[PDB]
């Protein structure tokens, strides 16, 4: 193997930051403020995936569901091809039935 | 004219539906045990190393349990004070009924005190009496 | 024009006579002329409990802490307490000042 | 638009009438109930004839 | 206590001093290792080695034992069976003692669900309360219930006391609406009327000796006396009784609620109930 | 005139209350104004550091999406004729050029997509864990109680040398009661310190209080603080979502 010849630029993280120091607050927005908003109407992401979890066969068809219609051409062939593949796998193939 | 007619006469009844969110405090009763069974802790306070309270439900938290299908436990929670003083005790208060010095596990940081076989109660008339 | 007084030290040692001082405290707060068995008053009463203390960390300095104030129930608690000296020497700044062996030296970096 | 009116009342600006059935809506409801659901005088004449045959 | 204590000596706790709980978590295993690589657990090469063993209930090639056993209708009509939460009187005397269901008014099932009593699923296909007579025999309460199926032996228990037991029928919608009365106020709906029973239950309903809501008022105090003679205990007369009004108060047959007639709209907002004026809405409900 | 405060609900019988000093942030030297009162089951439960890494844990986790990504073999560009023919070249057998085996092909098992980490703990176990770690900070010497926010000036310099010469730590978290209500004084300070953060009391949790080495709160908070937490002691199941009507729920 090769290794390199000299060290790297010293990586610098500022901890106290706004992002960092005001991290988690708003998390017991339900329980201290009544249960107006679960904390899961917090959570930034894909519209398919927000407040929820799945294995990647299910993730697959939900995004289909949320904006399969909105798709590109390419990407719902490749979407829908994965879907087919995932199937396949999970319901035929592995060492247990 | 509006095909209604308004009224706040009624709305005694609407507000009988409305549901509590809080358990409520049991009502005293005249003359104890009550037809149930159940009874209140007593007053004065035991003055016993230890305390075991009881749960939200009003009752001694002593739970039969079972794991594997054949290993049959009785669990008391919510004990506070001293854990190990409540094994002492209860060693001495089933050993007559067993022939020997029962087998339990005291988890201190959960509070519980975890007994081998069923004994909820024989363990739950106990506590009565003691107050708990 | 609000400036910070200087930087308070952490240490406490128990004064010459407890006893008198906190007696006297007692008898200012409690106004009965020391009655016997004072040692057993409770400090259940609020009042009784912010006076007497209150009036304590300001004479000697050495104040109650948060974690400490539920177990101030009687007058023997808080004479007990204030007969813990209090040390702010780390457990290395002892050794320096402990007639430390010639082969030993010792020296701070920081 | 309901939904506006039971959570908020009158402020919704639903008028009340609106509420309920429409003339055309509550002759719907009737003729499918008589379809469906008989009367009480209906069902114990049926199950008296059934006794008799089964008699 | 001393565990406090302890922590006022420790150092502070934070993020870089946490810990899970001993044995909370189990190691996963990777297959890299000689112990767990190479054939990576899955033995010696063949189909079921690359993953394409047949599927769950094959048996090699010979007819499987979920198929070759006689098909019978064990499960007909599951779907469509009328199921009864039971409810015994040790658990309706242990809610009474604790306070949590009021016995000076009416038990009805919104009461029972309301104070955790009971839990009622209308989609799992519940259709009302079955009294179950367990507990009867230290059953010492005076109350007023009504429950969609009753034993006789539980009626005694009931009646014994002085107290009053109906029976009374609702229908899938009408016990939503029942059950989680104030999720449906906030639709803004009018309340609908409640269903007569289907062809099947109509007897049992109109029969006094189950005290059906349809059943003839005058026939009861017969029915009354028979069980009472039966189980040996004198039928106390009830009139004389200081809280007869409430003992005896019963809702009408197409009634839901006690005191909301049908077609009526609850503002829960502005604390209003706004009725209908219209002739044939009137004529609609008052049928 | 000494602050004295008292639980409003109800304590157990067989548990004595905790106490802590009442403080003021207008001078220097007023540290004790007042004697405050806190209901034990709040700031004086076991101490369980168990819960506190499962509640720390959920905080970091739920947020998560990994917006990782690779191509698989059948969505990398071209590949779907034969390399060369099976038999009769001497070379190993291939059916794409773009099989994990080859450069520049798919890869076998990577990030697939977007994925969320989302989970949601038992309510009680999150509301047990902001009552655990409430007494650790108390027990720990961490906590200060105090009657209001309001400063006599508004410069940073100020906050910071009042937590010196109180022996703060080096991160203070401030709670006031609701954010429309916070003095002008506190917000101005605050807001141009990177280590003294200033949240209404809807948003204490308990990373924060981890993170922060020292906690203020006036007592208002505190009083709304133990309502929340102790309802959730004696309280039944939902029947249905708490922001729908109750009987006694606001
Ligand atoms: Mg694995
Ligand atoms: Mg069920
Ligand atoms: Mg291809
Ligand atoms: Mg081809
Ligand atoms: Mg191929
Ligand atoms: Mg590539």
């Amino acid at each position: 193997a090769f290794v390199r010849l000299t060290l790297p630029p010293p990586k610098v993280v500022d901890r106290w930051n706004e992002k960092r120091a005001l991290f988690g607050v708003y998390d017991n927005i339900g329980i201290l403020g009544n249960f107006e908003k679960h904390p899961k109407e917090l959570i930034k992401g894909p519209v398919w995936l927000r407040g929820w979890r799945g294995n990647e066969l299910q993730r697959c068809v939900r995004k289909k569901k949320f904006v399969g219609n909105r798709m590109f051409i390419e990407d719902l062939h490749n979407l829908n091809k994965r879907i087919s593949y995932l199937y396949k796998h999970f319901n035929r193939h592995g060492k247990y039935r | 004219n509006p095909g209604f007619v308004e009224s706040v006469d009624e709305y005694q009844f609407v507000e009988r539906l409305l549901p509590p969110t809080k358990i409520p405090e049991p009502p005293k009763h005249k003359h104890y045990p009550t037809p149930s069974g159940w009874q209140p802790p007593r007053d004065p306070l035991p003055s016993l190393p230890y305390f075991v309270r009881r749960s939200r439900m009003h009752n001694i938290p002593v739970y039969k349990e079972i794991t594997h299908g054949n290993r049959q436990m009785t669990l008391i929670r919510k004990v506070e004070g001293d854990i190990w003083a409540l094994q002492k005790d209860v060693e001495e208060f089933l050993s007559p009924l067993l022939g020997k010095t029962p087998i339990t596990q005291v988890n201190e940081v959960t509070g519980t005190l975890r007994i081998k076989g069923y004994f909820d109660e024989q363990l739950k008339a106990w506590l009565l009496e003691k107050g708990f | 024009v609000l400036v910070c007084p200087p930087l308070r030290s952490r240490a406490y040692t128990p004064p010459s006579d407890l006893q008198s001082r906190l007696e006297s405290h007692i008898k200012e707060v409690l106004g009965s002329s020391l009655p016997n068995n004072w040692q057993d008053i409770s400090l259940d009463d609020g009042h009784m409990k912010f006076r007497l203390l209150a009036g304590l960390a300001d004479g000697l300095g050495h104040a109650v802490p948060n974690s400490r104030l539920h177990q101030m129930c009687r007058v023997r608690d808080v004479l007990d307490f204030y007969n813990v000296p209090v040390q702010d020497k780390s457990k290395f700044d002892e050794l320096v000042a402990s007639n430390l062996p010639p082969n030993l030296k010792i020296s701070w970096s920081y | 638009v309901a939904k506006q009116f039971g959570r908020h009342g009158a402020i919704s600006g639903v008028p009340p009438a609106s509420l309920w059935p429409t003339p055309e809506q509550l002759r719907e409801l009737e003729a499918e109930e008589q379809e469906w659901y008989p009367s009480l005088a209906t069902m114990q004449e049926s199950l008296r004839l059934q006794q008799q045959a089964l008699e | 206590g001393t565990s406090l204590d302890l922590l006022r000596s420790l150092p502070r706790v934070s993020l870089a001093n946490l810990k899970p709980s001993p044995n909370s978590r189990k190691r996963e295993r990777r297959p890299r290792d000689r112990r767990r690589g190479r054939k990576c657990g899955r033995g010696h090469k063949g189909e079921r080695q690359r993953g394409t063993r047949p599927r769950l209930g094959f048996e090699g090639g010979q007819t499987p034992f979920y198929i070759r056993i006689p098909k019978y209708g064990f499960n007909e009509g599951h779907s469509f069976r009328h199921q009864y939460q039971p409810l015994s009187l040790r658990r309706l005397q242990y809610l009474i003692d604790l306070g949590r269901v009021d016995p000076t008014q009416p038990i009805d099932l919104t009461q029972l669900v309301n104070g955790r009593g009971v839990t009622i699923q209308p989609l799992k296909r519940d259709y009302g309360v079955q009294l179950v007579e367990e507990g009867a025999d230290t059953f010492q309460a005076k109350i007023n219930i009504e429950v969609q199926l009753a034993s006789e032996l539980a009626i005694a228990a009931i009646e014994k006391n002085g107290g009053v037991v109906t029976t009374a029928f609702y229908d899938p919608r009408s016990l939503e609406i029942l059950c989680k009365p104030i999720p449906f106020f906030l639709r803004g709906q009018p309340i609908p009327k409640r269903m007569l029973p289907p062809e099947s239950l109509v007897p049992y309903y109109t029969d006094a000796k189950n005290r059906g809501y349809l059943a003839d008022p005058a026939k009861f105090p017969e029915a009354r006396l028979e069980l009472a003679m039966k189980f040996g205990y004198v039928l106390p007369d009830i009139t004389k009784d200081e809280l007869f009004r409430m003992l005896s108060a019963r809702k009408d047959p197409r009634q839901i609620f006690f005191g909301l007639a049908p077609g009526w709209v609850v503002n829960m907002a502005d604390k209003k109930i706004l009725k209908p004026t219209d002739e044939n809405l009137l004529k609609y409900y008052s049928s | 005139d000494p602050v004295l405060r008292k639980c409003e609900l109800r304590i157990p019988v067989h548990r004595r209350p905790v106490q802590a000093w009442v403080e003021s942030l207008r001078g220097f030297e007023q540290e004790r104004i007042g004697l405050a009162e806190l209901h034990p089951d709040v700031f004086a439960t076991a101490p369980r550091l168990d819960i506190v890494h499962q509640v720390a844990i959920w905080q970091r986790n739920f947020r998560r999406i990994s917006y990782a990504n690779t191509k698989t073999r059948a969505e990398v560009s071209g590949g779907g004729r034969k390399p060369w023919q099976q038999k009769g070249s001497g070379r190993a057998r291939h059916g794409s050029i773009r099989s994990p085996l080859w450069r520049g092909g798919g890869v076998a098992h990577g990030p697939r997509g977007p994925t969320s980490y989302y989970y949601m703990l038992p309510m009680k176990v999150r509301a047990l864990g902001l009552k655990v770690a409430l007494t650790v900070k108390l027990m720990q010497d961490d906590l200060h109680i105090v009657d209001s926010l309001e400063l006599p000036t508004a410069d940073p310099q100020y906050l910071t040398e009042l937590a010196q010469y109180r022996h703060w730590g080096s991160s203070v978290l401030l709670v006031d009661l609701t954010h429309e209500e916070m003095p002008k004084n506190v917000v101005a300070a605050t807001s141009g310190l990177n280590s003294f953060n200033l949240i209404p009391a809807v948003g204490l949790n308990v990373y924060s209080m981890l993170k922060h080495q020292t906690l203020v709160l006036t007592l208002p908070s505190v009083a709304f603080l133990e309502d929340k937490l102790l309802w959730q002691d004696s309280r039944y199941t939902p029947l249905y979502p708490f922001r729908l009507p109750y009987s006694d729920f606001p």
